């Protein structure tokens, strides 16, 4: 995940949006190569198991 | 029902000339060859009082 | 509705026809520029009626009406009685001429007038 | 924070009424293109790139037309300098019970505080705008409450602490009353 | 749950007009249900709360101190089986 840019100029080429709890804290290039690794790390507890990762194509986030 | 409808606001219109002309020379974009074109003209009492787009943009168009 | 943006101030360009030269310009609001402008068209817009967005599927709008339905008439395969009209024209004709359509849901026969 | 999409009822000279894009931030209504150019956002190009929207239609763009206008009526040279933030800190002022602390700071910790710079709450900002954009124009569907995506229970952590909450509220009102009688003898 | 309800509150200066309070909160410490009776502080059960008419609850106590330039403030309810229970 990377992180979220601060200068207002630069646009979003085909970055996915990541939303924790609402909130936006980085963005993600490849979303499909992102969450795949992400539940690998649920399934090995090393990550919280209450924790819904949503990955949906309609709005890119 | 232009000249039986008051419900317009007043643009200090005194005419509403409307032009049918099956072959518009509008250079926008030329997707249909066999339509027909509907040109309405507000005429104006010699002065710009009714030359305002926005006004033109929302209140002939719906009406 | 068709908005363009100013070269230096970057923002929004307005229409204004020049009346001393008879053409039509955009003038940007902030910084003192007046550029020249192309094909005059100042506005462009596909004619839709969806102005009750997400609640017209809701409540029947009925923007899509049904045929009538008639029973004086017979059909010719089955010996039905109801049978839907409407207008509509033929693939060379000039004019409208009515047709039918059985209602009989093994007939499938349709006819002219 | 509510951004509503609806009639312009401020400033209505009976001609221009079609729809504009307002805020609700501190009880105090300004126009959403105001708070873009107070944070960062210098020009018209980049606060469009910021909204994508990438559509065709005609009640976006004129509502967007409108929301520029009306920005740039009530606030003459917003664009251009600091006053977007004078008219921000006018507004909140202007209220029946305003915070004592700065405007300067009120952008910092009462607007988006999950976000930590000024320029990323305006991209948040713009985010927001975009998505009632693509629910306005049918290309996204509104939240129902009849789904369980939308909706959180609370059994006894959230219960039982706002019922704790309203009577230790009235335990320090009933303790600054009977300390101010035995203070100054 | 209840760190962040007694550490989310600011508490005001009490000002009625030199010689002023403020008061503060500190940690929270809830006790386990017992039994105030004559002997001794006996243990609590809930079936004693319930054939005797009482409420099954535990006191809270919390750090109080005052400065000028374990104090009891209630009692919670206890479920039972909870992670303070006999
Ligand atoms: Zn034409
Ligand atoms: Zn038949």
């Amino acid at each position: 995940m990377e992180e979220l840019m601060d200068d207002t100029c630069t646009p979003l080429f085909g970055k996915h949006k990541v939303l924790l709890n609402g909130d936006w804290v980085g963005l993600c290039a490849d979303s499909e190569s992102f969450v795949a690794e992400l539940k690998s790390r649920r399934r090995q507890s090393e990550l919280p198991r209450e924790m819904e990762i949503k990955r949906d194509k309609d709005d890119n986030e | 029902q232009y000249k039986s409808r008051n419900r317009e606001l007043k643009l200090d219109i005194v005419d509403l000339d409307i032009q049918n002309t099956n072959h518009c020379s509008s250079d926008d974009q030329a997707m249909k060859d066999d339509n027909v074109c509907i040109t309405v003209t507000v005429v104006e009492a010699s002065k710009h009082s009714v030359l305002e787009l926005d006004a033109i943009r929302l209140v002939l168009i719906p009406f | 509705s068709t908005m363009k943006f100013c070269r230096e101030c970057n923002n929004i360009l307005y229409p204004k026809e020049d009346k001393e030269q008879k053409i039509l310009l955009y003038a940007c609001r902030n910084c003192d520029h007046q550029e020249v402008a192309d094909n005059s068209c100042v506005y462009r817009n596909e004619v839709h009626h969806s102005v009750s967005e997400r609640t017209q599927i809701l409540t029947d709008v009925a923007s899509d009406p049904t045929l009538p339905r008639t029973k004086a008439v017979r059909c010719s395969k089955c010996q039905h009685r109801e049978a839907v009209f409407f207008q509509a024209t033929a693939r060379g004709e000039e004019g409208m001429t009515l047709f039918f359509v059985c209602c009989n849901p093994n007939c499938g026969h349709r006819w002219r007038e | 924070f509510i951004v509503r999409l609806s009639e312009n009822e401020k400033a209505e000279d009976y001609k221009r009424r079609e729809k504009v894009l307002t805020v609700y931030f501190l009880s105090t209504e300004i126009p959403v293109w105001l708070l873009f150019f107070a944070l960062g956002v210098s020009s018209d190009k980049e606060a469009m790139d910021l909204i994508a929207f990438d559509g065709d239609d005609a009640s976006i763009t004129n509502s967007l037309i409108a929301s520029i206008h009306v920005a740039d009526a009530v606030c003459e040279a917003f664009r251009c300098g600091n006053n977007a933030l004078t008219y921000v800190e006018q507004q909140i002022k202007s209220t029946k019970f305003p915070p004592a602390e700065s405007v300067d700071e009120c952008l910092h910790l009462y607007l988006f505080p999950g976000l930590q710079s000024l320029k990323k709450k305006a991209r948040f900002l713009g985010y927001m705008v975009k998505c009632l954009l693509n629910s306005y124009a049918g290309k996204r569907k509104c939240e129902n409450r009849d789904s369980f995506r939308n909706k959180r229970i609370e059994l006894a952590g959230e219960l039982l602490e706002r019922e704790i909450r309203v009577h230790l509220a009235h335990a320090r009102r009933k303790m600054t009353r009977a300390m101010q009688k035995h203070l100054s003898g | 749950g209840l760190q962040n309800v007694f550490q989310s509150f600011g508490e005001m200066l009490v000002e009625p007009s030199w010689r002023y309070a403020t008061v503060k909160f500190g940690e929270v410490t809830v006790e386990k249900p017992t039994f105030f009776s004559d002997d001794k502080e006996l243990e609590f059960l809930p079936w004693h709360a319930r054939l005797q008419n009482m409420t099954y609850s535990a006191r809270i106590k919390v750090n109080v101190q005052v400065e000028v330039f374990d104090i009891l403030i209630g009692s919670i309810p206890v479920m039972v089986k909870s992670i303070l229970c006999k």
